[PDB]
Parts: C-alpha cells; structure tokens; sequence
C-alpha cells in the first residue's frame, strides 16, 4: 500500500497544481500523532489528485 | 479669625489639647456631635460624601484620556506654595465644585466616543480605497454587478494559499487569483454571480475581508469618486476633534490638580463632621477653637495621628 500511494502521487499530482502539492508522505496507524494521513477534508493536508484509499 | 474644627476620642483629649495649645490656638472648647448644626448627622452628608467620590473617579477618567499622568500632591493647608494657591482659604462650596467637574466629565465622554468612531472609519476607508481601485480597474463590469469580484484584504499570503486549495476542491476553477503586496496583502478572487455565497463561507472561515464591495460609498459613478470625497471629510473631522481635545487639556490639567487637593480636604470635612453612623461611634468627640488667620497655615499641616482640620 505504502509503495502504491507514493507512485501515484509522484506521477499524477502535477495535474492538480503545484499549490495543491504537499509533502507529509508516510502513514501512522498508531495514536501517537494524527499527521501523515491524507483527506481533502482537513486543512492539515490534501490529496493532490482525486484519490480515495479504501480499507476493508 | 478663622473658625477651626478638631476631632478625636476623649482618651487623647488632654494630649491633643496641650499640643493644640502650643500653636497659639485660643478659646478651645470641647463639644459633642450634635450641638453645632453643621457637625450633626444627616443623610444629606452620606450623599455629599458620594458626590466627592464621583468627583475623584472623574479626575481619573479625565487624566487617562488626556494622556497626562497621575497626580499626588496632598494638601489641605496654606503653608505650602501649591497648597495656598490651589486650595482656597475660604471653606467649601460643594454645590459649585461638583458642578464644574460634572459638566466636563459629561462633555469629555461624548467627545471621546465620537473620536473613536471617526478613527476606525477613516483607517478602514483609506485602506479600502486602494483595494477597490485595483479591483474596479482590473472594468466596464465592476462599476456594475455583471461580473462578480471579491476584493479583500488578508494579512497572511499563507492562509490565502489554504483558501486556493479549498476553493479548488469543492468549487472548481472558477477563481482567477491575483495578488499584490500592500503596505496587508491585497487578494482577489473572481467568480460567478450564483455561487457568490459559497465562496464567502470559505473566506469567512479563514478570516479575510473578502466582500463584493468593501466600501459603502458607491452612490456616484464610478464608486471611487464618492469614496474619495468621504475620505476628505473623514480626515479633517479627526483633526478638528484633536483641536477640541487640546483646548480642554490646556484649560483643565492645572484645574484637575487643584480639585484633587480640594477633594482630599472635603473627604476629611465629612469624616470630622461625622458623615454617617460609623464615624459617630468611632470619634465621639468634636472640639472647637479659633486660630488666627496667618497661623491657620501651620495648623492644617499638623495632622496629629487622629486629628484633621477644616478652616474657613
């Protein structure tokens, strides 16, 4: 998953715009911090192209 | 000569009398809080004491506003240079001194509120002058309501960045974003006329002054001509206020001080008299004596450790 998320971000992110592009790459599943987790809803960071991560 | 007033208990009556004695005081008669009408309890004096505390309050209110520092000087006697000149050998005329200070407090409050109302309006219009100028000129549609512009000032180009991401995600690319560095930052988003409120919510939440027109002087065509004439009225109206502020500062700074010293002596006169019931059961003795007029000066300087004076 980690590798997937990165390759798409690198490749397509440019289409959304440079302003849109933020680096906070990585993922923390433990409750130690709440940074590093993409979602357009939060002002903390944003997805840089229409991407949703679905976890069943 | 001048009638003089003393107060104590009857414990140090003798030690007080002796010391009174040595300053050439004459016809010393001990009395009570009843026999002289002035020195008799009344509800009237409880109010009078309040009128003096309202004067004291007023002095602080006035001194803050004029930007003239706190005054301590603390006289009630004529021995001192400023005590003689700023505190009159004749007794108090309570109605008058209150009446001088009451009016000025009132006139001062009205002025000050108005000065504040002028100062914010002027600083905002001079600011949004430039903004509207840019945004209209950028024309032939923004002297009407055909196209929609949102002029606005923002103090972080950083928070403006955050707004561009938001706008784009949920409101597409209907923004054209232009920016100029100002003295603030001038931001401009430009948008349709049916999504107007939607952009506003976003703008509101990150705190910007993005309004569709930032001034309300509008009513001549182009908008900017009315805004410039209103700002010529604003500028001189603050000046005129300052001139008024000055006139009042020159008349009353010295007077303020002279009232302050007077009032010290009046708080004393009501306690002497016994101003209320507490005062009565604390000082049961009030004495009478005559002090010759020249001498009257060294007497009020003297303040024992329980004795305060009023002269006439």
């Amino acid at each position: 998953l980690s590798k997937c998320k990165s390759e798409l971000i690198d490749a397509f992110g440019f289409l959304g715009g440079n302003a849109f592009m933020k680096d906070k790459k990585g993922k923390i599943n433990k409750q130690d911090t709440s940074l590093h987790q993409y979602a357009s809803l939060v002002d903390t960071e944003y997805e840089p192209f229409v991407m949703y991560i679905i976890n069943l | 000569m001048a009638l003089v007033q003393f107060y104590i208990p009857q414990e140090i009556s003798r030690d007080s009398a002796y010391t009174l004695g040595q300053l050439g005081l004459v016809q010393f008669r001990d009395l009570n809080s009843k026999v002289r009408a002035f020195q008799r309890t009344f509800v009237n004096e409880i109010r009078r004491l309040d009128n003096v505390e309202r004067q004291y309050r007023y002095f602080y209110s006035l001194l803050k506003k004029h930007d003239i520092k706190l005054y301590e000087g603390d006289t009630d006697k004529y021995l001192d240079g400023s005590g003689e000149l700023y505190v009159p050998p004749s007794g108090s005329v309570i109605d008058d001194y209150v009446r001088n200070a009451s009016y000025l407090e009132e006139r001062l409050i009205q002025m000050e509120d108005a000065t504040d109302q002028i100062e914010v309006q002027k600083n905002d219009l001079e600011q949004y002058r430039f903004i509207l100028q840019s945004g209209d000129e950028f024309i032939a549609a923004a002297i009407g309501a055909s196209v929609n512009y949102v002029t606005g000032v923002i103090a972080r180009d950083k928070v403006a960045t955050l707004e561009q991401i938001l706008w784009r995600v949920l409101r597409g690319n209907l923004f054209f974003k232009t920016v100029e560095i100002e003295q603030n930052a001038f931001i401009v988003f430009s948008h349709g006329d049916l999504i107007i409120k939607r952009i506003r919510k976003i703008a509101e939440s990150l705190d910007a002054n993005l309004y569709d027109v930032d001034s309300s002087n509008e009513g001549r065509s182009q908008q900017l001509a009315k805004v410039n004439k209103n700002l010529s009225d604003l500028y001189t109206v603050l000046k005129t206020t300052s001139t008024t502020l000055e006139s009042e500062l020159y008349a009353i700074a010295k007077e303020l001080d002279s009232w302050f010293q007077d009032v010290t002596r009046e708080k004393a006169i009501f306690e002497i008299l016994n101003k209320s019931n507490y005062d009565t059961n604390r000082k049961i003795l009030i004495a009478e004596g005559w002090i010759p007029r020249d001498e009257l000066a060294t007497l009020q300087a003297r303040l024992g450790e329980m004795i305060a004076r009023l002269g006439i």
